[PDB]
């Protein structure tokens, strides 16, 4: 976090820190089908916008 | 030989002065054992009588190419599938004047049809690098949910892909809703600063009315629709600056039939060299199975390019749809229609009138924008991020 | 009321359909069916429209199933103006209206009996993980309408537990001009043992005019078609290399008596259920002419109505592109000779297949012997049918079950198959352990060489003089 507020000040930025949902990193698999291969936890949240 | 050739055409003036059209396709040609004759029925603007109002005098007069007309009633598109159908079994080719939806496209069904005009699909096309000149990465979609809007989507995400863009964000919208206005807040979320639309009458206007009370008329943003919403029920409530498309010389039926009948005429000069040159059997009720030589007779089509007639350079080849069209880039200002530029096929051609945005900008915004507000993810970890 | 008016176009018994006809034990709802049968050559467009004419116009009826002996595709494009002018719902069940087709007008009440190309590749796609060849092209020609069972293709592999060796996707053109020289061309550049294609019957002969011309067709290579290229077991084009299997739809188990059963039954109890809660009949108008007028009849509600469909032990429930999505489908191999004879069942997504492993170096027998070090067996993976990726399959005797051998010694075996080329079946032994001679014979692996079995054994095996006298032990690779 302390490298978060440098990156902040130098480029112009705005923040808002809010942790992840469930607590994984990220990894990509199927549920519930066998045939929904997609990513979870943190890294999904990325790609979910 | 007299060979009875015409369409259903409307506006029977323009079948009147077609009968002498084909006397100057006559002239031209140098073929002797045909002779081809114009017998055109009246078209029938409703359902009641096309259950016997098709084939019941063409098929039996032995034609070969069929033109189609357009209704006085503009929102029409029952009138092709009819006469299709019945050309689709026989494998006898029609020809599409008056054509313009995309359903007369996919060639799954309808095997035997020719369009001289592009449907309003392929707008996208000469669309896609409308904004790429002009910079203009970022772009937001919205089609109405029709075949129509589905295969614009359909092939501009197919061509935008040798970009690498993923095309933003893609919106649908189902014809038939009017509180719309929340679905379409949620594109202002986006950094994008170019609107595009693609919709039928009834939601171009709907669409535009949801664009006051929102100030989308402000400055600082670029729309870009189709011909379809330059025209028609739509200016009532037309937000100004809008640079849409415009179709030149595909109203002018009168002139249709000049390219029209040239590829058919001649195509058959190349034909009058082969075998198996029989005609159909004659009437609709005495012949029920469909003579050997059937889609054999298109192949002949395609080969022909002849660049003449009031439009000429016609090129009807791989989807049976014209290549190289025109279209007149037009942009409306205070209620009133300026051109700005037109596109003769390949490169855009712009003009020196002075190119206007809504609220009055001079300058071009950029399609793009930044935020300057990020939200972050972190994770419980000891020695990093202590919670 | 409510009126059923088949039709029948060819050479059939219509007599035992009026049987059929006055066999709708349906007096617990109104059905009311007054069904009709009408059968005479009326092929030409204007016959069906003036025969019907004078039929749906007679009183109120709504209703038609459609039985043809003709393989005309063209007659059922015609039949959906029909529908998508009228609102009768009209359904066909052999003929010129069984096919696919892309989309209809929402006005077109009608459907059929019969799968679509999506439906096709999930298929095949079924039967082959069975026997594991995970390595395959896909080979497919211009058509007004190829592109949506390859497009599902690519949806299955994405998300797949087990990986697919796609074998890469051509996409050659046949009805080009002066392009059947490059069939050849891009014929050339094939290597994997199993290839889908998908083509036309009329151009069936066409394009194997010069599949057959670079000749990987004999032994090593098998073809996979759809049921359209087919089209019926005894029609064949006759220039179809032997072993070709492909799938089909099932007419031996479903006969025309038996497959106009079923449409009659459904269509006067798809609307009984209407009558009992909105206690309203849709009656629009029943008139030929002035069909304009009878757009304010609106039946789109009822059409949605029509999904839940049951009978029979089975259900038919139908979605708007007009699918069953409950086909029979039967596949078909090429014998010796032009024959297709039945390779297996379908039964709610369950697949069964008569054999076990692909009949006929290049292929060779193999015994090996579970032990410790070398070789180790274990009980196949039920999460993904096959055991794991490096293991390799190993049938045993008794019945048979799906074992799964692996080890080091089996190691060997795969590196010198690469080396000379060389397929097989791995198997254990049935009678004895390591082999013994009792009463002046052989058991165990060494038995099943010396009796003409196995051709070649592998495992732990020990050389020595009364052993060496019946097979030829190789040269030694570890010190015992
Ligand atoms: C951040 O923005 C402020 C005003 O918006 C201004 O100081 C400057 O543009 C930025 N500060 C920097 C780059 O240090």
């Amino acid at each position: 976090i302390d490298l978060l507020i440098k990156l902040a000040r130098t480029m112009n930025f705005t923040y808002e820190v809010h942790l992840v949902a469930d607590g994984k990193f990220g990894t990509q698999e199927r549920v519930n089908n066998s045939n929904k291969k997609e990513w979870n936890g943190m890294m999904g949240e990325l790609l979910s916008g | 030989k007299i060979v009875n050739i015409g369409a259903v055409l409307s506006t029977r003036k323009h079948e009147q002065m077609f009968r002498e059209a084909v006397n100057q396709a006559n002239k031209r040609h140098g073929s002797w054992k045909i002779q081809l004759n114009a017998t055109s029925v009246t078209h029938k603007p409703n359902a009641i009588q096309m259950a016997l109002s098709v084939c019941e005098d063409l098929i039996s007069s032995q034609v070969y190419a069929i033109l189609v007309s357009h209704p006085p009633t503009p929102n029409d598109h029952f009138t092709p599938t009819p006469v299709s159908y019945t050309a689709g079994f026989y494998r006898i080719p029609v020809l599409g004047l008056t054509t313009r939806m995309s359903i007369y496209s996919d060639k799954s069904i309808h095997l035997s049809f020719l369009r001289t005009v592009p449907p309003y699909s392929h707008q996208s096309s000469v669309w896609f690098e409308m904004m790429r000149v002009y910079s203009w990465n970022h772009i937001i979609l919205l089609v109405s949910d029709d075949h129509e809007g589905r295969a614009a989507q359909k092939r501009l995400e197919t061509l935008l892909e040798e970009r690498e863009s993923k095309a933003e964000k893609v919106l649908q919208f189902d014809p038939g809703t009017k509180n719309v206005t929340a679905l379409l807040m949620e594109a202002k979320e986006l950094e994008a600063r170019v609107i595009i639309l693609s919709a039928s009458e009834d939601d171009a206007a709907t669409v535009y009315r949801a664009a006051a009370m929102l100030n989308m008329t402000g400055s600082g943003y670029v729309w870009l629709v189709g011909e379809r919403e330059i025209s028609g029920n739509a200016l009532r409530y037309a937000p100004d600056g809008i640079l849409g498309l415009q179709l030149i010389n595909g109203k002018n039926e009168s002139a249709h039939i000049s390219d029209a009948v040239g590829v058919v005429a001649q195509a058959v000069h190349e034909l009058l060299e082969k075998e198996n040159i029989t005609d159909p059997p004659r009437g609709c009720v005495g012949n029920t199975n469909i003579w050997k030589t059937g889609p054999l007779f298109k192949r002949v089509l395609m080969s022909s390019k002849y660049a003449d007639g009031v439009t000429g350079r016609v090129e009807f080849n791989e989807d049976g749809d014209r290549k190289f069209a025109n279209y007149s880039i037009m942009n409306l200002q205070n209620r009133k229609l300026v051109q700005v530029g037109i596109y003769n096929g390949t490169h855009v051609i712009p003009n020196d009138r002075k190119i206007i945005w809504p609220g009055g900008e001079t300058e071009k915004p950029r399609g793009y924008q930044m935020s300057t507000r990020l939200k972050i993810v972190t994770i419980h970890q000891e020695p990093f991020v202590y919670v | 009321s409510i009126g059923i008016a088949v039709i029948l176009v060819g050479t059939s018994d219509e007599v035992a359909i009026k049987d059929a006809h006055e066999k709708d034990d349906f007096h617990h709802l109104s059905v009311v069916p007054r069904v009709e049968l009408v059968a005479m050559n009326e092929t030409d467009p204007k016959s069906i429209i003036t025969r019907i004419c004078d039929l749906m116009s007679d009183r109120k009826i709504q209703g038609v199933v459609f039985a043809d002996d003709t393989d005309q595709e063209a007659i059922a494009q015609i039949l959906d103006f029909i529908s998508a002018q009228t609102l009768t719902p009209i359904l066909g069940i052999h003929g010129g209206s069984s096919m696919i087709m892309a989309d209809k007008d929402e006005s077109s009440m009608f459907f059929q009996f019969g799968p679509s190309i999506e439906q096709q590749a999930s298929v095949m796609l079924n039967i082959m993980e069975e026997y594991d060849w995970y390595i395959f092209s896909i080979v497919t020609t211009y058509f007004p309408g190829y592109q949506d069972f390859v497009n599902k293709i690519r949806s299955t592999i994405e998300n797949s537990f087990v990986g697919w060796e796609l074998e890469e996707v051509l996409l050659l053109d046949m009805s080009l001009d002066d392009g059947d020289s490059k069939i050849q061309n891009q014929l050339k550049k094939l290597q994997s043992p199993i290839i889908l294609l998908y083509c036309t019957k009329e151009e069936a002969t066409y394009i194997f005019e010069v599949a057959n011309s670079v000749g990987l067709t004999g032994y090593g290579y098998t073809w996979i078609v759809p049921s359209l290229v087919a089209g019926d077991t005894d029609t064949v084009p006759a220039e179809f290399p032997t072993g070709l299997i492909s799938v089909s739809y099932d007419e031996w188990d479903y006969g025309l008596p038996a497959r106009v059963r079923d449409g009659i039954a459904i269509i006067t109890t798809a609307a009984s259920d209407m009558l009992s809660e909105h206690s309203f009949i849709p009656e629009p108008k029943s008139s030929c002419y002035n069909t304009h007028e009878k757009r304010i009849y609106q039946s789109n509600m009822l059409n949605r109505y029509l999904i839940n469909v049951t009978f029979e032990g089975r259900n038919l429930s139908f979605s708007e592109d007009g699918y069953q999505m409950h086909p029979k489908l039967v596949i078909i191999l090429l014998n010796k000779e032009r024959k297709w004879e039945r390779v297996g069942k379908w039964k709610d997504k369950s697949l069964q297949m008569k054999y076990y492993v692909w009949p006929r170096d290049d292929h060779l027998s193999i015994v090996t012997l579970e032990e410790a070090p070398f070789v180790i067996v274990e009980s196949v993976d039920p999460l993904s049918g096959t055991c794991m990726r490096n293991t390799v399959p190993c049938q045993k005797r008794i019945g048979y079950i799906k074992k799964c051998c692996k080890g080091f010694c089996i190691d060997i075996l795969k590196k010198i198959s690469k080396s000379v080329k060389f397929t097989y079946d791995l198997y254990l032994v049935t009678n004895g352990k390591h082999g013994k001679k009792i009463n002046g014979t052989w058991n165990g692996m060494i038995g099943e060489v010396v009796m003409k079995r196995a051709y070649m054994a592998v495992g732990s095996l020990t050389i020595n003089e009364e052993r060496s006298e019946v097979v030829d032990f190789s040269v030694p690779f570890i010190e015992t």
